[PDB]
């Protein structure tokens, strides 16, 4: 979607593996704020917005 | 607005809601 019409995806109850994305050179930018990008798999939150 | 979706004589069932 366009930047002004940014799309929002809701993520409830699903296991995910942020290690296959962090280990990918395809992504030109991977920067995290408020939470370390390495220690990401341990964290647990009730909902995720994308 | 869907936040969950799952798909799988006498019958007894017990339905309750405790601590979410």
């Amino acid at each position: 979607a366009s930047v002004y019409a940014w799309n929002r995806k809701r993520i409830s109850n699903c296991v995910a593996d942020y290690s296959v994305l962090y280990n990918s050179a395809s992504f030109s930018t991977f920067k995290c704020y408020g939470v370390s990008p390495t220690k990401l798999n341990d964290l647990c939150f009730t909902n995720v917005y994308a | 607005n869907c936040t969950f979706e799952y798909v799988s004589n006498l019958r007894e069932f017990v339905f309750k809601n405790i601590d979410g």
